[PDB]
RNA sequence: AGGUUUGGCACCUCGAUGUCGGCUCGUCGCAUCCUGGGGCUGAAGAAGGUCCCAAGGGUUGGGCUGUUCGCCCAUUAAAGCGGCACGCGAGCUGGGUUCAGAACGUCGUGAGACAGUUCGGUCUCUAUCCGCUACGGGCGCAGGAGAAUUGAGGGGAGUUGCUCCUAGUACGAGAGGACCGGAGUGAACGGACCGCUGGUCUCCCUGCUGUCGUACCAACGGCACAUGCAGGGUAGCUAUGUCCGGAACGGAUAACCGCUGAAAGCAUCUAAGCGGGAAGCCAGCCCCAAGAUGAGUUCUCCCACUGUUUAUCAGGUAAGACUCCCGGAAGACCACCGGGUUAAGAGGCCAGGCGUGCACGCAUAGCAAUGUGUUCAGCGGACUGGUGCUCAUCAGUCGAGGUCUUGACCA
RNA sequence: UGUCUCAACGAGGGACUCGGUGAAAUUGAAUUGGCUGUAAAGAUGCGGCCUACCCGUAGCAGGACGAAAAGACCCCGUGGAG
RNA sequence: UGUCAAUGCACUAAGGCGCGCGAGAGAACCCUCGUUAAGGAACUUUGCAAUCUCACCCCGUAACUUCGGAAGAAGGGGUCCCC
RNA sequence: GGACCGAACCGGUGCCUGCUGAAACAGUCUCGGAUGAGUUGUGUUUAGGAGUGAAAAGCUAACCGAACCUGGAGAUAGCUAG
RNA sequence: CCCCGGGAGGGGAGUGAAAGAGAACCUGAAACCGUGGACUUACAAGCAGUCAUGGCACCUUAUGCGUGUUAUGGCGUGCCUA
């Protein structure tokens, strides 16, 4: 039985399910939009929400708070200088996804999601 | 051998009985309303990659 | 939750250190004494319950001697008993008092705190023997 | 199958819930004296003090509750108190405590001095 | 007879004369009276009410004029009540009195293909010593050759919970009339936000 | 009489019908262990004996032994007897006896043997059909649709103690001690539920070690499990935790008890007739149910479209669904429920609750390990609302024109 | 001390759904129900009576005297070998 | 690197690899795991299985003996950081 | 020191798992030896009623109470099938 | 030479009596897999046939004549071996 859950096992145990969702927020974060299967696109979106809500407080607390899931220095400083500064006025929804069909050898759909 | 196993073999009217249920369904495709191609619904019309304005190359 | 097989502490000098139950009754004093049983499958004795039990264990210049088959009530458990109000209690240990067919205590006292539900189940003069009755 | 009435079930069960809802004194695991009111022991009206460590407080409204545990005559003792029971009277901050964690189950296996 | 129709909204700690009593708050939100089932016309006596209100966008035409006869907004929900013969709409005010007994079905929770130790308390078998029958796993269902099937009704893995449920003589604790809230004392069928019928005590006491 | 024992006989099975016991799961008989109703008694009461009716339900936990049995412990209303391939190994054990090793006793010159005794010794991942439990698709149910429903029939349930009142009464020299009716509280069992008490809660919060890394310090991340370890822990799920249940009333019956009563001028419960009478039967309680093809009933909706004897039935549509999308205390898939911009469905964001237990940074005390303040801090999965910030875009598929006969009412 | 009363919750790997590749043992043919009876003596397949719309998917193991090895026990052969 | 020592264990360097189907779902059941109220062998043929114990210091250590041993008997204590 | 603990190494104790396997004997866990009657490489010698064997009728190229291959040979088959 | 295709494969064109021989190259049976059409089947119990009758369909050993299919009724225990 499930009548409550976070999200997703995808086929992954406690420790992978973490470094995923973390290398993805890393990814989308340095490239602004990234294709992925519409599964881990739908797990990723609002990890990466929270992580740019976190970001926008400024402070080096928020900072340290973000190093500890993006290990990428140059991610961590786009994201606290660049990219949450200019969602300021944005009351969440810095995330959107959009389906683009299906995959050859898998027969999977993959989907975009990219900042807002 | 294999515990479990079929008593006669089953009648090319039995076998082709339980398939009734294996057709596949045709895609409800639709008319994309800028490529003029066909797109699936709720995704991006391949053909211009558009939707609504246009997010995808080519 | 006591059940057969489960060794308890005695809570009177009868002169038992402690017992193994090897039974779980129904255990009215009842006017004319103990009464007998309620059904023969009840399976887990409570705070108030009766039980029979061997003595596994017994004060040397004794009252009551190891091996002793014997009626202890239960007055102790480390199980929680929840009561009226809402409150609950529990104790570290399992304990029981060694008591007669007319269920009044064998020794001269008993010692430690006993459930308040012994005095719901008339347990008269176990009661008043005790220090306190939580 | 299920009802969709527009409905906020928390402020429902808040409202009920408040009507019996008691506030206490504020202890945080160190210890107190309960002073109680036992109605059971016939129908007179006898009183009762435990006075021991706060070792827990689980929840909150109607259910809030919080955990004492002494030792009486050598067998060490715990009990759970609503703070809404109506058998209990006042609770009274013995002591102060320097505890470092929300629960503090440690001292059941501690019991010395 | 008396019935009603509500939202499990949940269960709680209360108190009266200092008996903790745990309860169940039930939304016994007004009903509305949207059709009169005679025997003379329908063939036996009954009326239908209604309960959880709906927009008229969402309302297609037939339930549209369904509730438009009877002059009443429509309702995500309707239902049949035995015997009853209200006037007006079925109000949860007074049509229960505090310290009644009352029959309460509501739907199980739905707990999906459950095995047969979760289903029917069957206890499978040893956990060591030597199986690879552990878990569940039913022992036998027959006896060689003697009937050489299995029996109907057998007990067998199976879609647990979904189904209805009665709990009769559960008593009313309390009624806050203006709120259309009804306190209930002990379980219901059901998870929160659900449907559930309160209905008068049908195995009334001696 | 039965066919459960040992047997006779040798009928199917030697191109295989696996055998003792346990476990698991049941179900049937009744020649009834308990409960229910009766007659008789060497039946005062109580406690019994024994026979008749009765198969609804119930029928405990351990020691010894492979055991089945049986003896014992401690209970019980009772601790029933048998069938079902001595039920049940494509369901599990493998303790027992029917393989190879080895030993004792015994027999045999021997090889070897057994009525024996003893330690050891491979139990075969994939169900075709039928049968069973669950779940869908199709068609049907004389138009096409959305809902509400009668209940033919079918399933579940069905146990029992203790105490108290009657009443220290009837009865009995006494000790003792009732039926009938009326209360109350338990056990075991079952259904639902998560408020309580608890369990768990694999990354929700903290603490801790080694080592590697983010240059260093400080702060963090990885690995130590498929959580490195430890301490807590919300929603959810959950029992040992709660709540509810077994019925009352009624109809026909069994043994049996009677009324009226002949044959048979008396008598007789029966020969006609009639009443009483059980845990059993039917109904009542809960659940399923019109594929009840005998396909039922009620409220509401949409309505008479179009095509030359050539394509003759199809096609645009209505009412209304469906695909698709976002979700769900629904769920293997399907199915079911909710939302889809005339929008609070989900995420996010805000506020709150709850969990953890006082963050980083700075200051400060101290030689330092650390302590103290800023700070009930910081952080936060699943909880309660609000909110148009994100996605529920745009669209496509499908779906009525109502056969005939007879009868009544209508113009 | 989950061996047990008595099982719960959680994890992962399968089992389930979609796309790719795709076996096996077995198979007289099959339009392959229940009771009772009869039959070479344990009937889907004979008789009577009941029940049952067509077709699948996930699952259970009572039957199909289920599968595997022309019984290793037993007897037989004027069979064999140590 | 750490740990009395070590080719042990944990993390890691150089170096080498992620095991030539993939994606979801988060039912019964099966495998390999983590925790568990009260009870603690009542399980069973048998504690089978799985817990418990666990390293190094210190104290302490029985019947019996072939005087070597039984012996790591049994049992108790310590273990971190700083000056 | 046919002493102790214990890696390598040699082994194979109990349970599970595997049973149309990953594998015609294995895997994880656990367990025995571990300076000796020890482990191992290369070369070489002994064979069919024959060899070897700290002895099970074990092993003698994946099924040894007498190996494999060819041959006598279409052995013989009071037996079963057709 | 031309067309669709990365190719494979094919469709034309041309040679040839013939491509109804095209290099997966004489014939090309049967099992086995498919497409289209006639007649038909979703209340039904079945060794699958057989007899009987009605319906529908077609007419090249062929309009009383059938031939194919079908509904319902009756009847009906595979073959072989032993
Ligand atoms: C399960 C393990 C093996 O089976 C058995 O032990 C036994 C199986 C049956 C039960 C038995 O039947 C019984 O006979 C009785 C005499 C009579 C009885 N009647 C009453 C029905 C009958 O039931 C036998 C004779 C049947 C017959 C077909 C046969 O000979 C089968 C042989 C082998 O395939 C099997 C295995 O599965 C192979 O497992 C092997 O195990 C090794 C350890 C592995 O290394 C591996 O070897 C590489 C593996 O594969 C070979
Ligand atoms: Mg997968
Ligand atoms: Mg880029
Ligand atoms: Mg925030
Ligand atoms: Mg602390
Ligand atoms: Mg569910
Ligand atoms: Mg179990
Ligand atoms: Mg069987
Ligand atoms: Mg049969
Ligand atoms: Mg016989
Ligand atoms: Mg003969
Ligand atoms: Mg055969
Ligand atoms: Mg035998
Ligand atoms: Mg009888
Ligand atoms: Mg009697
Ligand atoms: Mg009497
Ligand atoms: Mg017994
Ligand atoms: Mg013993
Ligand atoms: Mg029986
Ligand atoms: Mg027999
Ligand atoms: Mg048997
Ligand atoms: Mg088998
Ligand atoms: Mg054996
Ligand atoms: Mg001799
Ligand atoms: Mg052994
Ligand atoms: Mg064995
Ligand atoms: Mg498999
Ligand atoms: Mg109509
Ligand atoms: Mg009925
Ligand atoms: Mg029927
Ligand atoms: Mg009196
Ligand atoms: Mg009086
Ligand atoms: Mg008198
Ligand atoms: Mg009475
Ligand atoms: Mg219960
Ligand atoms: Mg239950
Ligand atoms: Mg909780
Ligand atoms: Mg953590
Ligand atoms: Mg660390
Ligand atoms: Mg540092
Ligand atoms: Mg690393
Ligand atoms: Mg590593
Ligand atoms: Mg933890
Ligand atoms: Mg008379
Ligand atoms: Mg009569
Ligand atoms: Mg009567
Ligand atoms: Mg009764
Ligand atoms: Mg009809
Ligand atoms: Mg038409
Ligand atoms: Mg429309
Ligand atoms: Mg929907
Ligand atoms: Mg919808
Ligand atoms: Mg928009
Ligand atoms: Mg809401
Ligand atoms: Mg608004
Ligand atoms: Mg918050
Ligand atoms: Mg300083
Ligand atoms: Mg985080
Ligand atoms: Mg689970
Ligand atoms: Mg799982
Ligand atoms: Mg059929
Ligand atoms: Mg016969
Ligand atoms: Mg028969
Ligand atoms: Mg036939
Ligand atoms: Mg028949
Ligand atoms: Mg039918
Ligand atoms: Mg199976
Ligand atoms: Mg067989
Ligand atoms: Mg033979
Ligand atoms: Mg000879
Ligand atoms: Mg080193
Ligand atoms: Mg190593
Ligand atoms: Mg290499
Ligand atoms: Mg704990
Ligand atoms: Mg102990
Ligand atoms: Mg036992
Ligand atoms: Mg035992
Ligand atoms: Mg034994
Ligand atoms: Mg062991
Ligand atoms: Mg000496
Ligand atoms: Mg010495
Ligand atoms: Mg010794
Ligand atoms: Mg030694
Ligand atoms: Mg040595
Ligand atoms: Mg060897
Ligand atoms: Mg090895
Ligand atoms: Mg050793
Ligand atoms: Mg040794
Ligand atoms: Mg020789
Ligand atoms: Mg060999
Ligand atoms: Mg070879
Ligand atoms: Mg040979
Ligand atoms: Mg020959
Ligand atoms: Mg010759
Ligand atoms: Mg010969
Ligand atoms: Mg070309
Ligand atoms: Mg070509
Ligand atoms: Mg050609
Ligand atoms: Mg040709
Ligand atoms: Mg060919
Ligand atoms: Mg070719
Ligand atoms: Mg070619
Ligand atoms: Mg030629
Ligand atoms: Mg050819
Ligand atoms: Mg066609
Ligand atoms: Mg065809
Ligand atoms: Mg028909
Ligand atoms: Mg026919």
């Amino acid at each position: 039985m499930r009548h409550g859950k976070a999200g997703r096992k995808l086929n992954r145990n406690s420790s992978a399910r973490v470094a995923l969702a973390r290398a993805q927020a890393t990814a989308l974060l340095r490239e602004g939009r990234i294709q992925t299967t519409l599964t881990k696109a739908k797990e990723l979106r609002p990890f990466v929400e929270q992580l740019i809500t976190t970001a926008k407080g400024g402070d080096l607390h928020s900072r340290r708070l973000v190093a500890q899931d993006i290990h990428d220095k140059d991610v961590v400083r786009k994201v606290m200088d660049e990219v949450a500064p200019k969602y300021a006025e944005r009351p969440g929804g810095y995330t959107r996804i959009l389906r683009v069909g299906t995959r050859r050898g898998d027969g999977v759909t993959m989907a975009l999601i990219e900042l807002v | 051998a294999k515990h479990p196993v079929p008593k006669k073999k089953t009648s090319k009217s039995k076998r082709d009985m339980r398939r009734s249920h294996h057709a596949l369904t045709a895609p409800n495709l639709t008319e994309c309303p800028q490529c003029h191609g066909k797109k699936l619904s709720h995704h991006i019309c391949p053909n211009c990659g558009y939707y609504d304005g246009r997010q995808v190359l080519a | 939750m006591i059940m057969p097989q489960s060794r308890l502490d005695v809570a009177d000098n009868s002169g038992a250190r402690e017992i193994m139950c090897i039974r779980v009754l129904n255990s009215g004093i009842g006017g004319k004494g103990l009464t007998t049983g309620g059904g023969g499958n009840k399976r887990y004795a409570h705070v108030g319950d009766i039980i029979v039990a061997s003595v596994k264990d017994a004060a040397p210049r004794g009252a009551v001697k190891a091996g002793d088959v014997v009626k202890a009530v239960v007055v102790r458990t480390s199980h929680a008993i929840k009561r009226a109000d809402g409150s609950t209690i529990r104790f570290d240990r399992n304990a029981a008092v060694i008591i007669n067919n007319q269920g009044e205590p064998r020794g001269t006292r008993v010692f430690g705190p006993v459930a308040r539900e012994l005095r719901d189940r008339r347990f008269m003069k176990i009661v008043s023997l005790a220090p306190e009755v939580l | 199958m299920q009802t969709h009435i527009k409905i906020n079930r928390g402020e429902l069960l808040r409202g009920i819930e408040q009507d019996h809802t008691r506030q206490l004194p504020d202890f945080r695991p160190g210890d107190t004296v309960r002073v109680d009111t036992k109605v059971r022991e016939g129908n007179r009206t006898r009183s009762q003090a435990f006075e021991g460590v706060v070792i827990a407080i689980n929840g909150s409204g109607s259910r809030k509750s919080f955990t004492v545990r002494k030792i009486s005559f050598g067998e060490g003792v715990e009990r759970v108190f609503p703070f809404a029971s109506p058998l209990v009277n006042q609770v009274t901050i013995v002591e102060r405590g320097k505890v470092r964690r929300a629960k503090l189950y440690y001292l059941r296996e501690l019991r010395g001095k | 007879m008396k019935g009603i129709l509500g939202t499990k909204i949940g269960m709680t700690q209360i108190w009266k004369n200092d008996r903790a009593i745990p309860v169940t708050v039930v939304l016994a939100g007004p009903c509305p009276i949207v059709q009169r089932k005679t025997a003379q016309t329908d063939g036996y006596e009954a009326v239908q009410i209604g309960y959880a209100p709906k927009a008229e966008r969402k309302v297609n035409k037939p339930m549209q004029g369904h509730f438009a006869k009877a002059g009443v907004a429509p309702t995500r929900i309707l239902r049949e009540f035995r015997g009853f013969a209200p006037d007006g709409d079925s109000v949860n005010v007074d049509i229960f009195a505090e310290g009644e007994k009352i029959d309460a079905t509501g739907t199980s929770k739905g707990k999906g293909t459950q095995g047969v130790m979760k289903r029917w308390n069957f206890a499978g078998g040893p956990a060591s010593h030597g199986s690879k029958k552990w878990h569940r796993r039913p022992g036998s269902i027959g006896q060689r050759k003697t009937p050489g099937r299995v029996y109907k009704g057998k007990r067998m893995a199976g879609h647990m919970g979904m189904e209805r449920v009665t709990v009769q003589n559960l008593e009313v604790v309390e009624i806050r009339a203006g709120e259309n809230l009804i306190l209930v004392k002990g379980a219901i069928p059901g998870a929160n936000g659900g449907l559930v019928v309160l209905r008068s005590a049908a195995k009334a006491s001696a």
